[PDB]
């Protein structure tokens, strides 16, 4: 459940 | 042994340091020209400047998270482990990144006009007690009197999100790994390209760094806790800031 984080993660 | 005490530096060591001199300057803005799109500082209604920090803090969570995706070998860790790693450092790279803009003379944070000068009155008014204020000062005085390089400065922040001892690591020795080539090109630069006197105990002092920020994350946390504890406080959060500290 760390949608944002994850979404800044990804590429 | 062999990378560590290594003379010179290595082709591939010179290449982390440029890849993380690049990461650092793409992901930190020395105009800081976005503090003008937060939520304006209150100054002079104890938790004035509580709306203002957070959107700091948050602004900060995200450049922390481009420098992160940059260090050579984090992005191939599990998503789980990069998240841990993350969530545990950030407001530790957070305490290390400021440092650039600290300055000794008031012991403040010029970010870099009056409204975004930042001082311990200012850390106060986010709810943040002596118990905090007073290492942190302490901290970014003993840093600044460490004259990093860049070279090191880069080197530490990215040591410091790749610790394997946090809590929640899955691939401890993966992540381990990677702290080890950043840390022996941090010994073999301070070798080879930092001038005596001052690479004198450096790599040690460094290091103690690394263990006087885990205290102040410790110490951070637990004011976090209480404050956001208080519905009405975390409100004025940001989601990121949720997401990654906890609510
Ligand atoms: C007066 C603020 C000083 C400081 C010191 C951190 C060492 C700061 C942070 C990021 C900066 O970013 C810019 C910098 O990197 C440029 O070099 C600058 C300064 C800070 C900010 C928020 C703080 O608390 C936030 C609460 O915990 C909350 C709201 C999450 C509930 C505590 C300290």
């Amino acid at each position: 459940n760390h949608p944002m984080l994850m979404n800044l993660l990804k590429d | 042994s062999h990378d560590s005490l290594r003379p010179k530096l290595s082709e591939e060591q010179q290449h982390i340091i440029a890849i993380l001199l690049d990461a650092h300057h793409k992901t930190y803005d020395p105009t800081y020209a976005d503090f003008r799109d937060f939520r304006p500082p209150v100054r002079m209604s104890p938790l004035s400047m509580l709306p203002h920090l957070a959107d700091l803090v948050s602004y900060s969570i995200q450049k922390v998270i481009g420098f992160a995706k940059m260090i050579p070998g984090f992005r191939d860790l599990t998503s789980d482990d990069q998240i841990v790693l993350l969530k545990s450092s950030a407001i530790e790279v957070i305490m290390l990144r400021s440092n650039q803009s600290f300055t000794m003379d008031d012991m403040s944070w010029d970010c870099g006009s009056q409204d975004y000068k930042y001082d311990v009155t200012d850390v106060s008014k986010a709810g943040h007690t002596l118990e905090l204020i007073e290492p942190l000062i302490k901290f970014q005085v003993g840093l600044k009197k460490l004259n990093l390089h860049e070279e090191e400065h880069v080197l530490l922040m990215a040591i410091c999100i790749v610790s394997p001892d946090r809590p929640g690591v899955q691939d401890a020795k993966l992540v381990e790994a990677i702290q080890d080539r950043l840390s022996n090109t941090l010994q073999t630069y301070i070798r080879c390209r930092h001038p005596p006197p001052g690479s004198h105990q450096l790599y040690a002092k460094m290091i103690q760094k690394l263990a006087d920020l885990r205290s102040l994350n410790e110490e951070h946390s637990k004011q976090y806790r209480s404050l956001s504890f208080q519905p009405e406080n975390s409100m004025k959060l940001t989601p990121l800031v949720l997401e990654v500290f906890g609510n």
